[PDB]
């Protein structure tokens, strides 16, 4: 009795898109987590036309950018340099770059610093870092 | 497709695709030019006609349709059907198609119509020459199939087809007739169809079946008769042919009422007495009942040989099938005439080397013993009743019937029904006339009357060629001054006889059985033995039975039951015949008694039997009238009307069962039904009527030989503990016995549940016991079909007497009648110059596939079985005969006939 | 042809029992009776109004018994006990009444979409003999079916037990499938047909359940001849491996042993399985007196694919270039059912044309189609 | 009554016996639940054409023993049972049998290995009588079994 609770409400949503049609709204916004969770009518176009991809891989001019929009809000001193963030890791997520700089945050703290030191920001660089052997000063496949 | 000039024979494919350029203009604009240009066209109708043949290959409509278009104008436009007759009318032959492509290529029912009539007049005109049959020739026989002559070609044969059958049904009649414009008479049309005759006949079967019923004419059929001989053998095989001829008759019989019926299977007699076969030429003279054939056949065997060879032997098994006998009494005295051994030909042609057979099979079957007894009451009647139930047919129980002690313990008329349920333990033997003769000497005279049921019973094993004759014992009882002597001697002697007829046992008859004046409720013995005796042949419907029933109202009219037994026994007498029975139907109406009306209904359905599809019908108007009557009004009698509510009911169920066999082998499917609903109409109406219909539905059953035995009776019987009168129970197992111990261990069972279970009263009880030991036979003794089995469409003689008792309230009486039991089917064996008491092999068949025949015919595949079995019933009723593989050649052939085997090694 | 007028006929028998019945019901079915009308009267006077149906779980020997209803509450119901006290079982759907809650009556009969699957309404337009050929290996399978159904009194004098079930195997196409809807059109006993890959399921608990279901539904009709066809399905499929595996096809197994012969003494289940895979079967299943004669299928002899063809083209037009003996030369033991796919691509050839003749040379073209199907998954040409 | 209704009829009922009132004017259908829910359309030729030889050889097969099976019927055939499209996905294998599906007049019934079309059994494995069974009811029908053959 309880799964057929959860498809009652999902057909209604599936039928209300089809109403929802040629009218100037943007027909739904949604996402989610995985790719293995819709069912075979849900991704039909028609329903969900568009997949907009998010990749983690992304290329080195945009990591520039994150970095650096997260170092527009807080201080920094100038030791510190986001050009020595380039030649780590070159695949990270936008959440895991404003949680290093986070962490950089407390370990400040804990100087009594109020302007992120090069020291701070290496440190926390080298927690939650998620290491890979396929990026570069990893490799021998060169 | 598209036009791409004459400039290859691919492209003039294509090019008359489009449109010739050598028949629309050509032809057109020539005809309408000179009157000497004839001598062009008809190179050029050559040229035509490559074209159809060529495009007579070409599924699509249009492209034959639409090319031919402006030729069909022509046919009126230029060619003018006729001017200098010869040229034009020989012209017709590419414009006949042109004409078909509208009339049914393409629907427009304008265009349909018209030329209809168009169609059907030029073809008359044009089979003169004869070009016309040769046109319809080249269809029928194709030059590579297509979709367009596959149905094209069924509407030339329907021009002549409707035509036929219009001269009949219309007082204008063949030119005068409009709607084909054309005659079926004259030597222009009538050359026509026989010339269509012979070609359709080489390869196939189209319209050769159908003139034949057609005209009506038996002349007809005879017209193919001389055709086919010819081509019995060299054109195709007798085989075919035998299929060809039985499939006529089989199929047309609710299209022949009875004068029409008897005419048709004259002709096929024919045709078999000229083919090979003499084996088919029986069976059909037997269908006839005409003693001149039977003889016809037995004569073709005897008078070329001046020895014994296989011939006689052949003769004597011939005539040996029918269990009726009428063909026993005639072969014997042939026999004599032509002079060999009479010892064994007369025996073998008669009923009593079966006797001999039966021995050889009872030896393996055994003996079972398994009755009840007490003393003293209705419980000790049926005990005793009960032991020989359970010995029907030939059984060893000589050492029980010498106990003479409780033979003695029952009473009255159950004295009469012990000692007739012992002659049942040598029925269709020579042995039991000396334990008879004991009783028929000594004590009450109510033994002698018993003794003299179970003579006859025990008799029907040889009363044919002149040895030891019922008759002889019993004409001093008849004589005697008792009643209970006279009546029971009379019955015996129609259970001894059979369906044969005798010189001093049906003369017997006549005196008595018009002495009726005496008023006697016994004396309807005399009608029904009477009816037994007579049926077997085409009935004259003697004199006799028709007056002693009026005179019998006359005498007595407070009577309603012996005038009740006695009505069943007319229409009985008057069955095996359709022709004669219209004549007496309005006989009997003449006076009108509403007591008479009882006898009409029931003779109503002998009458219309070999259609019965009116019959049905007129059975359920008179159950409408009594009711109808009443309300019309608004806006001594007892027995009188007592009858008349009976007799309706048991009239409508006795005219299904006549119909289903004499015209279905499949049909008996669709006949259950209406007995579910029909007592449902009662159950739920006339509770008198009910009493009746109860009955009724066990017996339906068992004459039509129905094939689920297993569901139906048990069914009913949980239904039938509630309702009143018992014997339907009797009347259920008649249906079961079929095989034993096959349908019948779950009968015994079913029948001792209510038996036991219940108690309503102890007169009920009795019948209930009887029940369950009638059905079961050891291992299968016999079986019994209602059918003569040589014909599964012939309808039975010797098996009436089950028939008989539906229509009556249960009572001891009737008890006595139940113990005989014949209508008995013998087990087939091989045969040969010294006896062979066993078969070899045999091939059975559930299942056929074949729908052009009601029953198709076993094909070469069957379930093969050794020696030593019965005759196997429904569900396993198809029998092929496996002997061909040891070097043997059967004789006798085999469909599931009653008949014995006979076969020849080389 | 030529069977119009027997057509006829039985079409003539069929108007007459519709108009009879119809009259029947039409205000001559008189319920002005009182063996009908006292009946119904006081007989509506205890039953419903609404009419309450609930599911009885068990039985109380005290007139009464507790239901649970599909709505929700149970109740303690009481019993009119003109029902017939002892007729009633775990199972059953009861009508209560409106008011309070007695048995007011008990329905016969209730059924499920998952028996639908099992039970069939079909009536094959082929009988034996479509099955024409293989005709001695044919009366180990209407010997010990088709016969005790039949003929009980052959198996009464021998006495002992009758016939218990076959399995048969051999290559396929070789007429396995139709053998068995062949039996079943000559019996006329309920046929129940299920396949094995409906046996098998992604979810386990349900698997059992099903298995356990078919046999009690055929002992339940006292007749019942249950075609499992491919019981070689049970190893070669499989879903997931977590809900499915080793463990799903083993308690299958477990339960088909129980069932097949077991300890229940159900009714008469006659049992045919076809497969080509029975070393993936237990020793208890192919245990003797379960299989009691088992049928070995071959591919067919030169000989025997002449009745075989010929069985094929009769439905089929001919002509007299048609010769049916060279073929059979080119075929060298295959089954009949590339014999039956000759037959069926000689008509497609027949419709490409849009020509309705059938010829000699329709019949050898798809003779070469059919021999492309055998040897080209192949790739050695001469064996390597 | 009973014979005015029907399985499968909504009615209306005046609850306080639910003693039936009318007939409703509305009737459920369970094929098109399935059919909607995957929601796929019907086509013509002429949103297929290009592989226009392709079309020659499903009109053979298909179509021509629905509009006329009697011609099967003579020539003594057992009509196409199976028939494989396959190919590189895309290439209007699908767009095919929806074009078919509007000239045969069939019911197009996209199956998908789906089974949020089903809230009544969901599962396959006892649904395939009952899927034959309503295309028999709403006859004809084209039963689009796509069997990716990749999937899990
Ligand atoms: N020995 C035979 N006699 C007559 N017909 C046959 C014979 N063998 C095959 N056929 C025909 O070939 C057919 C196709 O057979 P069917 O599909 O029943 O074969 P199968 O052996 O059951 O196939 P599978 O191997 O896939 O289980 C049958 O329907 C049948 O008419
Ligand atoms: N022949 C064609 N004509 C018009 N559109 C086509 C054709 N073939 C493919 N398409 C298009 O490609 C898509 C894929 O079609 P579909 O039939 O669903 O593919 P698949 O073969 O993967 O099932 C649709 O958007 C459709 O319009
Ligand atoms: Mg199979
Ligand atoms: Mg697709």
């Amino acid at each position: 009795g309880s799964d057929r609770e959860v498809q009652r409400i999902l057909i209604e949503l599936l039928t209300q898109m089809d109403g929802f049609d040629q009218s100037t709204n943007v027909k739904v916004i949604m996402a989610t987590n995985r790719a293995d969770t819709l069912d075979p009518a849900l991704l039909r176009p028609g329903r969900l036309d568009r997949k907009i991809e998010f990749p983690s891989l992304r290329d080195r001019r945009e990591r520039r950018l994150i970095f650096g929009t997260i170092a527009s809000k807080m201080s920094l001193a100038p030791e510190a340099d986001l050009d020595s963030l380039i030649i780590r890791n070159d695949s990270l997520s936008g959440a895991v770059i404003a949680a290093i700089m986070q962490e950089a945050g407390l370990r400040a703290v804990r100087k009594n610093r109020y302007v992120i030191l090069q020291s701070d920001l290496e440190e926390a660089y080298a927690t939650q870092v998620k290491t890979d052997n396929t990026v570069d000063k990893f490799d021998f496949y060169k | 497709m598209v036009d791409e000039s004459d400039k290859k024979q691919q492209t003039i494919d294509e090019q008359s695709q489009i449109s010739p350029e050598k028949q629309t203009p050509n032809k057109k604009d020539k005809k309408k030019e000179e009157e000497e240009q004839l001598s062009e066209e008809d190179a050029k109708l050559k040229t035509d006609l490559e074209l159809l043949v060529e495009r007579l290959k070409e599924d699509d409509s249009s492209l034959y349709e639409a090319s031919l278009n402006a030729l069909k104008e022509s046919i009126k436009n230029s060619t003018s059907s006729m001017t200098a007759v010869p040229k034009p009318l020989k012209f017709l032959r590419p414009t006949y198609p042109d004409l078909c492509s509208i009339y049914d290529k393409w629907t427009d029912p304008n265009l349909k119509s018209s030329l209809a009539d168009v169609l059907s007049i030029l073809a008359m005109t044009y089979s003169e020459n004869g070009k016309h049959d040769s046109l319809r020739y080249r269809l029928l026989s194709d030059v590579s199939d297509f979709e367009g002559w596959g149905h094209e070609y069924i509407r030339h044969l329907a021009l002549e087809i409707g035509e036929v059958y219009n001269d009949q049904v219309e007082k204008d009649a063949e030119d005068e007739t409009s709607s084909d414009g054309s005659k079926s008479d004259g030597s222009a049309a009538t050359s026509g169809f026989e010339f269509s005759k012979e070609d359709t006949l080489r390869l196939c079967l189209d319209i050769v079946p159908y003139f034949l019923k057609h005209n009506g004419e038996e002349d007809a059929v005879d017209l193919l008769l001389e055709i086919e001989s010819i081509d019995k053998l060299p054109q195709f095989v007798d085989e075919n042919t035998f299929q060809r001829v039985c499939q006529y008759m089989v199929a047309c019989v609710p299209l022949l009422p009875p004068p029409e019926d008897v005419a048709f299977l004259k002709t096929a007699y024919s045709i078999y007495l000229s083919q090979n076969e003499l084996t088919d030429a029986i069976a059909l003279a037997v269908r006839l009942g005409e003693e001149d054939m039977i003889r016809s056949v037995f004569d073709a065997t005897s008078d070329p040989v001046m020895h014994k060879q296989l011939a006689y032997i052949l003769a004597a098994q011939k005539t040996s099938f029918e269990y009726e006998g009428v063909q026993d009494i005639i072969g014997n005295g042939k026999l004599s005439e032509h002079f060999l051994y009479l010892a064994k030909e007369l025996n073998l042609t008669g009923p009593k080397v079966p006797e001999d057979i039966y021995k050889s099979h009872l030896d393996n079957s055994k003996s079972v013993f398994s009755s009840a007894g007490l003393d003293s009451a209705q419980q000790n009647l049926a005990s005793s009743f009960v032991n020989g139930f359970l010995n029907l047919g030939y059984c060893n129980d000589k050492l029980i019937v010498d106990n003479d002690n409780w033979v003695y313990k029952t009473k009255g008329d159950g004295m009469t029904s012990a000692v007739a349920s012992i002659g049942s333990i040598y029925q269709w033997n020579l042995d039991g006339l000396q334990q008879l003769d004991k009783y028929l000497y000594v004590d009450e005279p109510e033994v002698k009357a018993g003794a003299l049921l179970g003579i006859g019973i025990s008799a029907s094993g040889v009363h044919d060629g002149e040895v030891e004759p019922a008759l002889l014992l019993l004409q001093d009882y008849v004589t005697n001054p008792d009643t209970k002597i006279s009546s029971a001697a009379i019955l015996g002697l129609g259970i001894a006889f059979a369906g044969s007829k005798n010189d001093e046992v049906l003369g017997l008859l006549l005196p008595i059985a018009a002495s009726t004046d005496l008023p006697i409720e016994t004396a309807a013995m005399a009608s029904l033995a009477l009816a037994h005796v007579f049926v077997g042949t085409c009935n004259g419907d003697i004199t006799t039975s028709i007056m002693d029933n009026f005179l019998e109202r006359t005498a007595i009219e407070l009577k309603t039951d012996w005038v009740r037994f006695l009505a069943l026994a007319l229409g009985i007498l008057y069955m095996g015949q359709g022709e004669q029975v219209d004549d007496v139907l309005e006989t009997i109406s003449a006076i009108e008694h509403p007591m008479t009306s009882a006898i009409e209904v029931l003779v109503g359905s002998c009458a219309y039997t070999g259609t019965g599809d009116v019959l049905l019908i007129q059975d359920l108007l008179h159950r409408l009238t009594p009711k109808n009557v009443k309300g019309e009004e608004d806006a001594e009698i007892k027995s009188e009307e007592k009858k008349g509510k009976s007799s309706d009911k048991d009239a409508t169920t006795d005219g299904k069962n006549d119909d289903e066999e004499e015209e279905k082998e499949a049909g008996i499917v669709d006949e259950l039904a209406y007995a579910v609903l029909g007592i449902a109409l009662i159950a739920l109406g006339e509770d008198i009527g009910k009493e009746m219909s109860l009955r009724h539905f066990g017996h339906l059953m068992h004459y039509g030989n129905e094939h689920i035995r297993r569901m139906v009776p048990l069914a009913m019987g949980i239904v039938s503990v509630s309702d009143p009168q018992m014997k339907v129970f009797d009347t259920l197992t008649r249906f079961s016995h079929d095989a034993d111990l096959e349908v019948s261990m779950n009968s015994i069972f079913a029948m001792g549940l209510c038996g036991a279970g219940t108690n309503n009263a102890r007169l009920a009880q009795l019948l209930r016991q009887l029940a369950s030991y009638y059905s079961r036979e050891q291992d299968a003794l016999f079986i019994t079909r209602l059918a003569q089995g040589l014909l599964h469409l012939g309808k039975g003689t010797m098996t009436m007497d089950v028939f008989n008792d539906a229509h009556v309230l249960n009572k001891v009486t009737l008890a006595s009648i139940l113990t005989t039991a014949v209508g008995l089917v013998s087990p087939s064996f091989m045969l040969k110059h010294h006896q062979l008491f066993y078969m070899l092999n045999a091939g059975i068949r559930p299942k056929f596939i074949l729908a052009l025949n009601d029953e198709g015919e076993p094909i070469k595949v069957n379930v093969r079985v050794g020696q030593a079995v019965e005759t196997v019933g429904q569900a396993g009723r198809p029998k092929k005969i496996t002997g061909w593989i040891t070097q043997s050649t059967p004789v006798l052939l085999n469909h599931g006939e009653r008949a014995e085997l006979e076969t020849d090694e080389y | 042809r030529c069977k119009l007028k027997l057509l006829r006929m039985e079409r003539i028998k069929d108007h007459l029992l519709l108009e009879e019945e119809f009259v029947s019901n039409s205000e001559i079915l008189k319920p002005f009776e009182k063996k009908q009308e006292e009946e119904k009267k006081q007989l509506e006077e205890i039953r419903g109004n609404p009419l309450s149906i609930g599911t009885l779980e068990e039985i109380i020997d005290d007139d009464h018994a507790i239901v649970t209803s599909p709505t929700m509450p149970d109740y303690y119901v009481s019993i009119l006990s003109f029902v017939d006290k002892e007729l009633l079982e775990p199972g059953c759907s009861v009508l209560l009444h409106h008011k309070t809650m007695s048995i007011v009556g008990v329905l016969q009969d209730d059924a499920d979409p998952m028996v639908s699957v099992m039970k069939m309404d079909k009536s094959p337009t082929e009988s034996y003999s479509d099955i024409g050929g293989l005709e001695s290996q044919i009366q180990e399978i209407k010997e010990s079916v088709e016969l005790p159904l039949t003929h009980p009194e052959l198996y009464e004098e021998m006495g002992i037990k009758p016939p218990k079930g076959v399995i048969l195997y051999g290559a396929p196409g070789t007429g396995k499938t139709l053998l068995a809807k062949a039996v079943a059109n000559q019996t006329s006993a309920t046929f129940l047909r299920i396949v094995g890959s409906e046996l098998i399921q992604k979810y386990l608990g349900d698997g059992p359940r099903l298995c356990r279901q078919i046999f009690k539904v055929a002992g339940e009709n006292a007749p019942s001849i249950v075609f499992i066809d491919e019981i070689d399905a049970i190893g070669t499929k499989r879903y997931d491996s977590n809900s499915g595996g080793e463990r799903e096809i083993q308690r299958t197994m477990l339960e088909l042993l129980n069932q097949l012969d077991g300890f229940d003494d159900r009714g008469d289940v006659k049992v045919i399985m076809a497969t080509n895979k029975i070393e993936t079967l237990d020793p208890a299943l192919i245990r003797p007196g379960r299989i009691d004669r088992k049928i070995l299928f071959e591919n067919p002899d030169l000989s025997t694919k002449k009745k075989i063809l010929g069985i094929h083209t009769s439905k089929m037009n001919l002509s007299e270039d048609v010769n049916l003996e060279t073929l059979v030369t080119t075929k060298d033991d295959l089954s009949g059912a590339d014999i039956q796919a000759m037959c069926t691509e000689a008509g497609l050839l027949a419709l490409r044309e849009r020509r309705m003749q059938v010829t000699a040379e329709d019949f050898k073209q798809a003779k070469e189609r059919v021999m492309k199907n055998k040897v080209e998954e192949n790739l050695e040409g001469l064996y390597l | 009554n009973v014979k005015d209704l029907k399985a499968s009829q909504r009615v209306c009922l005046r609850s306080d016996s639910y003693m039936l009132h009318k007939v409703l004017e509305n009737k459920a259908d369970p094929l098109v639940s399935l059919m909607m829910v995957e929601k796929v359309p019907d086509s013509t030729y002429d949103m297929v054409g290009g592989l226009t030889k392709q079309i020659k050889e499903i009109k053979e097969v298909i179509e021509l023993p629905v509009k006329h099976p009697e011609l099967f019927e003579s020539l003594g055939i057992a009509q196409p049972k199976g028939v494989i499209l396959y190919g590189p996905p895309g290439t209007g294998k699908t767009l095919l049998a929806r074009a078919v599906a509007h000239h045969t007049d069939c019911k197009f019934i996209r199956v998908s290995g789906a089974e949020l079309v089903q809230k009544y059994i969901g599962e396959g494995s006892r649904m395939v009588r009952e899927l034959f069974v309503m295309a028999r009811e709403h006859a004809p029908s084209i039963i689009f079994m796509d069997e990716i053959d990749s999937i899990g």
